DNA sequence: TTTTTAGTTTATTG
DNA sequence: ATAAACTAAAAA
């Protein structure tokens, strides 16, 4: 259970929009926090969250330190908690905030961070500061140095301090203040320098980038040869998010019920007394549990380098199961990262993939995988969209490739192809992996949200997976009727 | 010389 | 829907003749036959299998007379294969001292199909010849033999010790006799005469046959296809038919838990018990148990009755186009699911075939793909995926692969390596790995052909899991007292890279070992 | 202890 | 016959 604290500035500058249709820095923060809270419930993350405000007239904290309001203590995300955050969302929500507690009040960052640290007292400790003030305590020399000391004290404890700098007229400067406050990684290559957030979509992506901790699916040995062995971490960067499993409760108490599945004899009422059978016709083949696992056993757990196959030979189809990500693990074998880097640099250079014989766990049959060299990619927001390493591509065996019903080749005329080209060119759009949300899941959690808040009426969502029928029909009116006339005859069913 | 063959009645 | 298969094995004196280190063509053919029968027995296929042996000491066949069809024995008549047949291949069938006419054997095999399929109803008729071609033969009435094969609709497949550098490894990746050369030309001529130019592809070597599914190629059951409609907008609806191109073939049979003394499922019973989570646990009533779901900290009671009404109601099965984007925007790393669909044009529909063809070529030329919405039925959960063109000389289709939803994606940050001062390799270190990749390359390129030849096609190798399971299942069935046998060498030979790749890699691997220091924590 | 993967089992539709 | 849901096992 990791603890994460959202610290939001509530000074006069935070409630002012940069003369645009875009949301105020405060509104962006409130919505971003709310989005993380909702995301944590869907993803079923055990993480504890908190909401702390500073520069407010009304103060709510442990030692009654002036101008610090601890809205939510460190605890799991809830339906009532998200509802409390929704009371400050928007221009009408902004009014409710100003009424409950004050704003633009004199604060002391030293006292602010101390209160935040004290909330952790009750694995990873992290504070996320949402502010549009590049140089707080610019006038006060004493307050500025005191803040640097408490920021230093948090870092020496193990508390992470991350800046969520927002759009400020004339830009935001890190060199003036926060350069010493923020948590910097020991490695120059590890640290990421994000630009100031102007949109909610960019802020939410930056927050989830720093928040998340790497979870290795497995740590395996990449055996170049019997003696040349490096250690690698296998990471699942994509995993099918499914509907959470139900919990068996009681009709009156509504508390969970533990299930005990007991296996016993019928005639009388241990694993040594059990054997495994398979019956083919009249014959019954008998094998022990050890024997049934002995036949599954090939190789030993890890990746075995077969050689190097050029990427051109690897076909776009031949998809079997979702790909994995291979990254080195210096913690187990020292010098792995250097050889991995040398392999990655030369594989990208030569446009070739590393063919391996993958065995994920003990007593499991092998599968041929192709480690495709993946180069590092960072977007316009300076967020690592593509990590550096190898993509573990699962290759099918002869058995997995299914026979095809042999059909006669009928090719279209260049006039028919040319008309379809116009249809494609007009229906052109920009695809993002995160363009669509699972409608089954979104509705499921929308139903549970309303049920938790005892709301009789469930919020019925609109399916995003359905095509924009009217918009597409508006773009092409003549083209559809023109193409239909060219290929389909009038006597068609 | 080549060896002569007697095909099954169904082939003829 | 079953197929009549006749396995024609040469057991002649010359099949037993072995060169040191190289397995005798008889032992090689035996291994290929066992591989075939094991699959048909344990996968419980309804295909009937007959076995004819040529070059036997004796003569036992219906065409046997005088000097005609001599030294040919019909070992197994056409029927469903069993453990007794497998036991016969394993130990009962021995190599003979005589030599027979392979064409005479082909006729005996043909006569088996003509007479033993009279009562039964077979979709396919197939003969598999396993020989060395070292034996003398007659070309008398060959033209009629080829004609009768066509008229009876019987397919052929040849298996030789040779195929049409380093050491011999069976299953791995000196000079043929003049009699074998003469015999081969008739085999070539016959195969070309039956299946055209591509007929030569149906003549295999025993070694390659063990690391392929070619023995089942002709008796393989047709793939189940289903129809749907590709809808661009609303007014356009192309009639299509898609099937599962790639789908992971898994173990069909399950290990039933039985008692060590009685060996019965009936004596074993699994019972479920319910108890309260709180201290000093008490038995919970099976009828009073209600369904519930967690929403973070909160615990929400939600029954299956209210669930069916409030749940997401899918609009129905479809293959609707969401939009179109460039090939570069859809990355293979985002592919999801456990299948690949090949969207083909609806059978016996010419107008829909051209309509789909227009879309396939428009996307190919523009270097674009199609983002589509897919569901097999109205009950099934909706999917969003890529539909990309796939044009070959013989067939034309779109390929559907499921893409991810926002919820499916996971975002982690990994340390940069491009300019990492602590892990940056030296110029000597990089030039050592450069030599390793060049030495361990699994592809060869001929400058005259200008085509890249793969030396390790893994997609052609069958999953070792099945033939290993069949080996053990059969060994326990025939030899119950003996423990499980080890993995057959040819299975290991087919899984390991070509000997030339392993030998080439020796020198750069020793060089990278010294240059790259590695130690455990 | 929790999460992911694989294998059965059940239900619905053609 | 295909897809989803539930249960069990193994590894982080």
């Amino acid at each position: 259970r990791d603890s994460l604290i959202f610290l939001v500035d509530a000074s006069k500058a935070m409630f002012e929009s940069q003369s645009e249709d875009e949301l105020t820095p405060f509104d962006m923060s409130i919505q971003c926090i709310q989005s993380v809270y909702i995301s944590k419930i869907i993803s079923s993350d055990r993480d504890l969250l908190a909401v702390v405000f500073y520069g407010t007239e009304k103060d709510k904290n442990s030692v009654n330190f002036k101008n610090i309001y601890v809205l939510q203590e460190l605890d799991n995300p809830g339906a009532k908690r998200i509802l409390e955050l929704d009371q400050f969302k928007g221009q009408q929500g902004q009014k409710r905030f100003q009424d409950m507690m004050g704003h633009g009040s004199d604060y002391s960052l030293s006292e602010v961070l101390w209160v935040c640290a004290n909330l952790f007292s009750d694995s990873h400790k992290r504070i996320m500061l949402f502010t549009n003030e590049d140089n707080p305590h610019g006038n006060d020399s004493a307050k500025a140095s005191r803040a640097r000391t408490k920021a230093g004290d948090l870092r020496d404890t193990g508390i992470f301090l991350d800046l969520m700098h927002l759009k400020k007229p004339g830009g935001f400067d890190i060199s003036l203040f926060y350069r010493d406050i923020i948590s910097i990684a020991e490695d120059e290559d590890l640290r990421v320098h994000f630009e100031e957030s102007s949109k909610l979509e960019d802020l939410l992506r930056k927050v989830r980038a720093k928040e998340t901790r790497k979870r290795a699916l497995s740590r395996l040995k990449l055996k170049l040869n019997k003696d040349i062995v490096i250690s690698v971490g296998i990471y699942n960067l994509v995993q099918k998010a499914l509907k959470p499993p139900p919990i068996k409760l009681y009709r009156e108490t509504n508390e969970p019920v533990k299930t005990k599945t007991r296996t016993f004899n019928t005639s009388t009422g241990l694993p040594s007394d059990t054997k495994r059978s398979q019956i083919y016709g009249s014959r019954q083949i008998i094998l022990e549990k050890e024997e049934t696992e002995e036949l599954k056993r090939f190789d030993d757990p890890g990746l075995m380098l077969m050689g190097f196959k050029p990427l051109v030979l690897l076909k776009k189809h031949h998809y079997l199961r979702p790909s994995l990500f291979v990254y080195p693990e210096e913690s187990l074998v020292i010098g792995s990262s250097t050889l991995f880097s040398a392999l990655l640099i030369k594989c990208l250079e030569k446009e070739v993939a590393a063919l391996c014989r993958y065995t994920p766990r003990r007593n499991i049959p092998p599968y041929f995988v192709a480690l495709v060299p993946q180069e590092e990619e960072l977007d316009d927001q300076k967020i690592q969209v593509t990590p550096p390493g190898f993509q573990l591509v699962f290759l099918p065996f002869a058995d997995d490739k299914r026979k095809m019903p042999f059909t006669e080749k009928i090719m279209a005329t260049p006039e028919q192809v040319g008309k379809m080209k116009a249809i494609v060119e007009k229906l052109r759009f920009t695809y993002r992996s995160d363009s669509f949300e699972n409608p089954v899941l979104q509705q499921h959690f929308r139903n549970l949200e309303a049920l938790a808040l005892d709301l009789m009426e469930p919020e019925q969502a609109v399916d995003l997976t359905l095509p924009k029928v009217e918009a597409m029909n508006k773009r092409l009116g003549s083209l559809v009727d023109e193409f239909k006339e060219l290929v389909y005859p009038p006597d068609y069913n | 010389a080549e060896r002569k063959r007697i095909l099954p009645t169904w082939m003829l | 829907n079953k197929a009549a298969v006749v396995l024609c094995m040469d057991v002649g004196f010359t099949m037993s003749n072995s060169i040191p280190g190289i397995e005798s063509p008889f032992e090689q053919a035996k291994k290929v036959i066992t591989m075939f029968v094991q699959r048909q027995v344990f996968a419980e296929n309804k295909d009937e299998i007959a076995l004819v042996l040529f070059g036997t000491d004796g003569t036992d066949n219906p065409l046997s007379g005088g000097d005609q069809y001599q030294n040919i024995t019909v070992h197994r008549h056409l029927m469903l294969p069993d453990f007794d047949l497998l036991e016969d291949i394993e130990s009962k069938i021995q190599p003979g001292s005589q030599q027979a006419d392979f064409l005479d054997a082909l006729i005996v095999s043909m006569d088996v199909i003509q007479h033993e399929t009279i009562g039964k109803k077979f979709e396919k008729r197939h003969i598999e010849i396993f020989t060395d071609l070292s034996s003398r033969f007659s070309k008398s009435q060959l033209d009629i033999i080829i004609h009768s094969l066509k008229k009876c609709d019987i397919s052929l497949q040849f298996f030789l010790p040779f195929s049409l550098d380093g050491p011999f490894r069976l299953g791995g990746h000196k000079g043929i006799t003049e009699q074998q050369k003469e015999g081969l030309e008739i085999v070539k001529m016959v195969m070309i005469s039956l299946e055209g130019e591509d007929g030569l592809d149906e003549i295999y070597s025993f070694s390659e046959s063990l690391r392929k599914l070619c023995v089942f190629k002709k008796i393989e059951r047709h793939s189940i296809h289903w129809p749907c409609r590709l809808t661009i907008g609303s007014n356009l609806s192309i009639r299509i038919a898609a099937y599962k191109s790639i789908l992971q073939e898994r173990v069909k049979k399950t290990w039933t838990v039985v008692d060590a003394k009685t060996l019965k499922k009936e004596d074993i019973q699994k019972e479920t018990v319910y108890c309260l989570n709180d201290d000093d646990e008490t038995e919970v009533l099976k009828e009073d148990i209600i369904q519930g779901f967690r929403y973070g900290s909160d615990i929400v009671p939600f029954s299956k009755v209210d669930e069916e009404q409030m749940k997401y109601k899918s609009e129905g099965k479809c293959f609707s186009v969401l939009g179109f984007c460039k090939s570069s925007q859809v990355q293979r790393r985002f592919f999801m699911g456990n299948q690949v669909l090949k969207v083909f044009a609806a059978r016996d529909d010419e107008a829909a075939a051209v309509a789909l063809s227009s879309l396939i070529h428009a996307l190919d030329d523009l270097d674009m793909v199609a983002i589509v919405r897919y569901a097999y039925d109205k009950r099934a959960n909706p999917q969003v995926g890529v539909a990309f063109p796939h044009i070959k000389h013989n067939y034309e289709c779109l390929v559907y692969v499921q893409l991810p939803f926002m919820e499916d994606l996971r975002q982690y940050m990994f340390s940069s390596l491009k300019n990492s001062k602590k892990y940056a390799p030296t110029e000597a270190q990089l030039n050592a790995v450069d030599a390793l990749i060049d030495s361990m390359s699994l592809a060869k390129k001929d400058e005259k052909t200008d085509t890249l030849e793969d030396l390790f096609p893994t997609t052609k190798i069958p999953n070792p899991r099945f033939q290993r399971l069949f080996q053990c299942l059969l060994h326990r069935a025939l030899h119950p007292r003996e423990p499980l046998p080890p993995i057959q060498q040819h299975i290991w030979n087919m899984l390991n890279p070509p000997a030339e790749v392993t030998t080439k890699s020796q020198i750069p691997l020793s060089k990278i070992k010294t240059l790259f220091p590695l130690i455990e924590a």
